[PDB]
């Protein structure tokens, strides 16, 4: 009894989410004001490092 | 001479891929082109103390100093998220508590010994930047910026 | 039979892109409907084992949770008005052995033949 | 009760029909499968005795 | 006769190129061909594969911003033309 | 079941080379360009 | 006429007597084509729709020898046949080695369409 | 006994089809043909459990009878009940035979 | 005369050339390998014992 | 293009290529059909080439066809079938007295010429709900596409249909 699942909870399966992904949901939920440089950002979104 | 184990295996880095490079400096000179449009921009250029070839100052604004009662993975660089706007960190490695939850860009500069042997780094950096050579950050930024 | 279960294991996997699997007749089939929903990037029978690709988004896989309903020791069967009361009200995929070929859940229904449930996907309770 | 009883003969001769082409046509395709691989066992089979 | 549609590619080259191409069927290879007006990229084959990984941030950005992303797989032409002065003899 | 016909990586390998009389497997380095 | 020529000297004119039988009671009387199979060869993998309907049921019919049949000598490892037993004593009579041995070897894959076969 | 709502699921119509045959025939393998005319045909039945959800074997051996003695031991057969009784044991008459085992 | 159906014949024909050869040469290599094995000592095993891998720790519990 | 000026501009080449490549391919395939039926020195370059890629031996160069002087316009004469003829042979199918089409044409291709067909650009549906949203979703029968139109577009792109087709003609030819 205790870690005996391999194929389960072991392996973690959380989302990786991106400071552009993070910020959008905030301000939409009125927790924080937009920043100058939110914009900056969203035309050029970074680059995925977790697929290379 | 050397008495231990002889590796066998040998494992490849794609993310520092020589044609890899090509997109990331396209990708990340856009970045920088919109935001130094806008009036009233502030960076960080965080380091380390073994960089002797990079001048620090005196003084560090949101350095906060705490004691070792009740610091239980303390966040020192909380407050570098209203006077700043873009930190570009040196060694992710050292700096990788701090920064998992930081609501600031990070244009983290590691090498790929590090990158495979701690993948961790890669959730908390934002725009990955190559390195050429990967053996000292302090000598590495000096000849970019002073290129020609 | 037995090596249909056997493929769970080797899917089911987060930091991987590609794992190997056991040779199969049924194992084939059963890849062909995985793909159309989208939940498997490819695979490719590379002779006595076949080697089957792993799709990622955001970091986790597309594959979360596999439930395992057949087995070789029994044999689980539902007349078409009684699947409708197990499955409902959920995104789900359950793979349905009919007599003509295999289908998925959904098409089932649609047909109103006897089907048999052999493995969950992406389900939860 | 006659205008029902006959109702309901010409459906069933009508399923009969349906069901007995489905099934022959099901069963020649399969014997097919099984004849032309039996086949290519046979003939391979001898080639590997000389 | 050419079919699939060849003639309309090559009536739209510059100046009467696609009749001595297509009478004599002189070859073209390297640089010449996006220098010549057939093509209009030169992106590497090592971009194909690297695309499949990095797809999920175009459902991001708006419908225009999706092209500007594709922008930076292209490079740059080299100088280099064979038919730089025997152009004008055709 | 050894006279089974079955598709494995190295039949088709052997297929491809019968064609060519007596076009053999290549590969290919990484394009190192300094321009870029 | 292949004792005869063996008898003699003529050792490579002698074998294709031998295959010439072999293949005659084996691929029916449709032996004159000698080439390999016109991708008729049913039974493999994903096989292509076009060939199976340039074929009738003169294509399901088996060879072997008068009394047995082929699929007779698959389930009997003891049963045999003519045909097969003068077309053996050839390869060991002029040995293994034999360069008119080793091309009517190779020959017979070709001719019967299983060559590569893994 | 099952329950109404025991006889509409799956598993029960399922176990009941293959039970089920033309007649209520039966099929099993002959056993022992020592007697004359008499042969005990081994007959496999299945049966279903609502607790577990899974189906067992349990073998049912009868006797049956046989004009020509045809049938041979280890040889699969087709039986047929009989409205009588007829015999000691016999209790069940011959139709065809599908399988024969050489001698 | 036929222009097509000629077109087959000489397709069909140089196709089995090419057959023939290449599986004479796969049988002549086939054979040498195997020959020289078995005209050679056996090699005796010298290298460490297998004195680790007896026991092992398979999946804890049920 | 980013500017609206920009913008405008693409919209004129996109239009004029448009109709170029309507233009080119309706005359390509007129001189296609012609061709195949009355040159009859393009069955010798067919088979020189065909022979010649297995080894450069069994190519041979054929002597064609003297040079004749031609009108150049026979070539890309309008072709259609039509009933109609109450106006002394209006069409008499391609041309007054060109090769003509079997009948069995009739079924897919109304007419010869090479015409557009209004491909849809959205998905299809079947519950109520979702044909609603379809832009091409007519409230006069409740479907999102015409049943007797698309019958006919899944016959033509079939392949199990077509080989049986080219085989019986394949036997025909062989046998007579």
């Amino acid at each position: 009894k205790g870690a005996v699942h391999y194929t389960g909870t072991n392996f973690r399966r959380v989302q990786r989410l991106d400071i552009v992904d993070r910020m959008r949901a905030l301000v939409a939920q009125g927790l924080v004001d937009a920043p100058l440089w939110l914009s900056a950002a969203e035309r050029a979104p970074p680059m995925e490092l977790s697929n290379l | 001479m050397n008495f231990n184990r002889i590796p066998t295996r040998l494992s490849t880095h794609y993310v520092c891929d020589p044609y890899t490079t090509l997109m990331h400096y396209r990708r990340t000179f856009k970045f920088l082109q919109a935001l130094k449009a806008k009036p009233n921009c502030r960076a960080l250029c965080l380091g380390n103390k073994n960089q002797v070839n990079i001048s620090w100052p005196k003084h560090f604004d949101g350095l906060t100093v705490v004691t070792s009662a009740v610091a239980a993975q303390s966040s020192i660089l909380s407050s570098a998220s209203v006077y700043y706007s873009l930190i570009i960190c040196l060694d992710p490695v050292l700096f990788a508590k701090h920064l998992y939850r930081i609501n600031v860009p990070v244009l983290g500069v590691c090498t790929p010994r590090e990158i495979h042997e701690h993948p961790e780094i890669l959730k908390v950096i934002d725009y990955l930047l190559p390195a050429p050579c990967s053996r000292t950050d302090a000598a590495l930024r000096q000849l970019l910026q002073r290129e020609f | 039979m037995q090596r249909a279960c056997e493929m769970v294991v080797s899917l089911l996997r987060v930091d991987a892109l590609s794992q190997r699997c056991p040779f199969h007749v049924l194992n084939v089939q059963i890849l062909d409907l995985l793909q159309r929903e989208g939940l498997i990037r490819g695979f490719k029978v590379d002779g006595t084992k076949i080697d089957i690709l792993l799709k990622h988004y955001k970091g986790a896989p597309v594959i979360r949770n596999i439930r395992v309903v057949s087995k070789p020791s029994r044999d689980i069967w539902l007349t078409p008005h009684e699947l409708k009361f197990r499955t409902r009200f959920n995104t789900g995929l359950w793979i349905m052995q009919t007599s003509c070929g295999v289908i998925s859940h959904r098409d089932c229904l649609r047909m109103g033949i006897g089907g048999k449930m052999l493995m969950a996907i992406n389900n939860g309770y | 009760l006659a205008e029902v009883t006959e109702e309901e003969r010409q459906k069933q001769l009508q399923l009969y029909l349906q069901e007995k082409r489905e099934r022959r046509l099901r069963r020649e395709e399969q014997l097919q499968r099984i004849y032309d691989d039996k086949k290519r066992r046979a003939v391979l089979k001898d080639r590997m005795r000389i | 006769i050419p079919d699939s549609g060849m003639s309309f590619v090559l009536a739209n080259l510059r100046g009467s190129l696609g009749v001595f191409l297509a009478l004599t069927g002189h070859t073209l290879s390297g640089p010449d061909l996006i220098w010549s007006g057939l093509c209009k990229h030169w992106i590497s084959p090592e971009a194909l594969p690297f695309l499949e990984l990095t797809a999920e941030k175009q459902l991001e950005v708006s419908e225009r911003e999706a092209a500007v992303l594709l922008e930076e797989h292209f490079l740059d032409a080299p100088d280099a033309y064979s038919l730089d002065d025997w152009e004008e003899v055709i | 079941k050894h006279l089974d016909h079955v598709p494995t990586e190295r039949a088709r390998q052997l297929a491809e080379q019968r064609s060519a009389f007596e076009p053999h497997l290549r590969v290919k380095l990484e394009k190192e360009k300094f321009l870029r | 006429k292949a004792a005869r020529l063996f008898h003699g000297g003529a050792y490579e004119e002698a074998l294709k007597f031998a295959v010439f039988a072999y293949r005659l009671e084996c691929q029916g009387p449709v032996e004159t084509r000698r080439a390999a199979a016109p991708e008729h060869v049913l039974g493999k993998w994903r096989d292509e729709e076009a060939a199976l309907l340039a074929v009738d049921s003169s294509h399901d019919k088996v060879g072997g020898n008068g009394t047995e049949d082929l699929f007779d000598q698959m389930a009997c490892a003891r049963a045999g046949w003519p045909a097969r037993t003068l077309l053996m004593a050839m390869y060991m009579a002029l040995g293994a080695k034999h360069p008119a041995v080793q091309r009517s070897r190779a020959e017979l894959e070709v001719l019967l369409g299983t060559d590569g076969f893994v | 006994h099952y329950k109404t709502w025991q006889r509409n699921t799956a598993g029960y119509l399922r176990t009941f089809m293959r039970n089920k045959l033309p007649n209520n025939e039966m099929i099993g393998y002959v056993i022992n043909d020592k007697h004359p005319k008499s042969i005990r045909v081994a007959c496999d039945r299945f049966m279903y459990v609502m607790r577990y959800k899974k189906t067992f074997r349990y073998t049912k051996k009868v006797w049956a009878h046989d004009e020509e003695s045809e049938a041979r031991l280890g040889d699969v057969v087709r039986i047929q009940p009989l409205g009588y009784r007829i015999g000691p044991w016999k209790n069940y008459v011959l139709v065809r035979v599908l399988h024969k085992e050489p001698r | 005369e036929s222009f097509f159906l000629s077109l087959c014949e000489l397709e069909q024909k140089k196709r089995t050339e090419r057959a023939i050869q290449h599986s004479q040469d796969l049988w002549k290599k086939r054979t040498a390998a195997k020959d020289a094995h078995s005209e050679k000592t056996p090699e005796l095993y010298d290298g460490p014992f297998w004195l680790k891998f007896w026991r092992r720790k398979k999946r804890p519990g049920a | 293009p980013f500017t609206l000026q920009g913008d405008c501009r693409k919209q004129i080449l996109e239009a004029v290529e448009d109709r170029l490549v309507q233009e080119a391919l309706q005359l390509e395939l007129r001189a296609a059909l012609r061709l195949l039926a009355w040159s009859t020195d393009t069955i010798d370059g067919l088979r020189s080439e065909c022979a010649g890629r297995l080894n450069p031996e069994y190519a041979y160069r054929p002597q064609w066809k003297q040079s004749q002087r031609f009108h150049k316009e026979s070539y890309l004469t309008p072709l259609q079938d039509f009933f109609p003829t109450i106006s002394s042979s209006r069409d008499a199918a391609s041309h007054r007295a060109g090769p003509h089409i079997s009948p069995s044409c009739a079924y897919f291709f109304p007419t010869p010429e090479f015409t557009v067909t209004p491909r849809t650009f959205f998905p299809l549906s079947a519950h109520p709900l979702i044909r609603r949203i379809h832009p091409d979703f007519d409230e006069e029968t409740g479907n999102d596409h015409n049943p007797y139109a698309m019958h006919k577009l899944q016959m033509q792109w079939n392949h199990s249909l077509f080989i049986q087709e080219r085989m019986q003609a394949l036997r025909h030819f062989r046998n007579v």
